[PDB]
């Protein structure tokens, strides 16, 4: 038998569930879903980190005219400064007076921290969900893993899962994310080769163990204090050490719906989103016949406590007449409340105590053990809170 | 490696109360990259 229902896509709440084959005693299944992990498809664009400026000795043509050359480096700088006298500890290091020229050359690199301080800029497509759950089949408590895409069938007792699909295809990651250590940010960043000075990408490179990089760092070569040998720069500082300023509040604390965010690899965990639908394929053995199963009669129903909250704060006794001995499904008729138990075992002329969630203040409910239905009248008071640490 | 290598006079723009010298202790880069507050810095003696 086949059983079909929609849970809400929320970690920590059991939910009861009744199946009821034609002919067949009611059964009660208890269903909560633990961690929801929405996993996005992954495509590295480029890494960026904190800019390194190489800066060899400069050329100092005594009695002649430098020339730059134009060389295929990342921010490559080249500037030849006419009339130039440059002196060393031992005087002047030019024979000439006039006519010496130094040529000031200048390029940007990945720094030695790129290793361990970076940030990778990924393509997020496609989320793929996935949930961990908790069935109570048979008094027993099965664990059912299976991808929520509705064509997955798990087995597990001889009854068939399939779990999903998921009514909401979101993914806390917009097409474009950037991903640092333990914290992810939604950030349209700028493409390779396309990375302004001062900001996120004025050094980007293709992979961490990349030889070329793009480089667009605002470089500008100064010319040379009187009689020194040195190479003055003007330069935009490093965009990735201001974006680690100016990044703001990661995903972990911005996403709706209360997303917890992790990494490695990066996921939307708990992201209560939707709804999800359960399919469970129930085998013939595990149900029992209405005959087979004792029959209810003389019932009624007294609640002596009431408290009208999320938890189990109602208390309620049920009296009954039943026919034989054998175990009993305990189910709330009324959508209001929820039964904290599943079965209980019935004897005979005898009394059976539950436990019940409600936010009503007058609660009118129907409590059904086994086949047959009683009344329940509860007037439920409110709760301290205040405030709770669950 | 120190047989092939030597320490040197560079640049140093303040050798003591803002006047500029060839120094035997010039400053040629400081690196702050260590999250702990550690500085790695190089200098032209040995």
């Amino acid at each position: 038998y086949e059983h079909v229902t929609v849970i809400p896509n929320t970690v920590g709440v059991p939910y009861k569930t009744l199946v009821n084959r034609p002919g067949y005693s009611p059964m009660v299944l208890e269903m909560e879903l633990l961690s929801v992990t929405l996993e996005p498809t992954l495509s590295l664009d480029y890494i960026t980190c904190e800019y390194k400026t190489v800066i060899p000795s400069p050329y100092v043509k005594c009695c002649g005219t430098a020339e730059c050359k134009d060389k295929n480096l990342p921010d490559y700088s080249c500037k030849v400064f006419t009339g130039v006298y440059p002196f060393m500890w031992g005087g002047a290091y030019c024979f000439c007076d006039a006519e010496n020229t130094q040529l000031s050359e200048a390029h940007v690199e990945k720094s030695e921290s790129c290793k361990t301080e970076f940030a990778s800029a990924y393509r997020a497509h496609t989320a793929s969900a996935s949930a961990k759950l908790r069935v109570l089949y048979q008094g027993n408590n099965i664990t059912v893993t299976a991808y929520a895409n509705g064509d997955h069938a798990v087995t597990v007792k001889d009854a068939k899962f399939i779990v999903g699909p998921m009514s909401s295809a979101w993914t806390p990651f917009d097409n474009k994310i950037v991903v640092y250590k333990g914290d992810v940010y939604n950030m349209d960043y700028p493409p390779f080769g396309a990375g302004r000075p001062g900001q996120f990408g004025d050094i980007q490179s293709r992979t961490p163990e990349s030889k070329d990089v793009y480089a667009n760092t605002q470089l500008v070569l100064q010319r040379p204090a009187a009689g020194t040998v040195h190479v003055p720069y003007s330069q935009a500082p490093s965009g990735f050490k201001y974006w680690l300023k100016e990044r703001g509040a990661s995903l972990q604390h911005t996403a709706p719906f209360g997303c917890q965010i992790a990494t490695n690899p990066v996921r939307a965990v708990n992201c209560a989103v939707g709804n999800m639908p359960i399919s469970i394929d129930i085998p013939e053995a595990a149900f029992t016949r209405v005959v087979d199963a004792p029959s209810l009669t003389d019932m009624s129903c007294e609640v002596p406590a009431c408290t009208h909250s999320s938890d189990f704060g109602g208390v309620a006794i049920i009296k009954y007449a039943a026919s034989k001995k054998g175990k009993c499904a305990v189910h709330s008729m009324t959508n209001a409340v929820t039964i904290r138990e599943a079965e209980i075992e019935v004897e005979g002329n005898s009394q059976l105590q539950i436990s019940f969630s409600t936010a009503l203040a007058s609660a009118e409910f129907r409590v059904q053990v086994c086949s047959t239905q009683v009344h329940c009248a509860a007037e439920c008071h409110p709760p301290k809170d205040h405030i709770v640490n669950y | 490696v120190y047989k092939a290598t030597r320490p040197y006079l560079a640049h140093c723009p303040d050798c003591g109360e803002g006047h500029s010298c060839h120094s035997p202790v010039a400053l040629e880069r400081i690196r702050n990259e260590a999250t702990d507050g550690t500085l790695k810095i190089q200098v032209s003696l040995q």
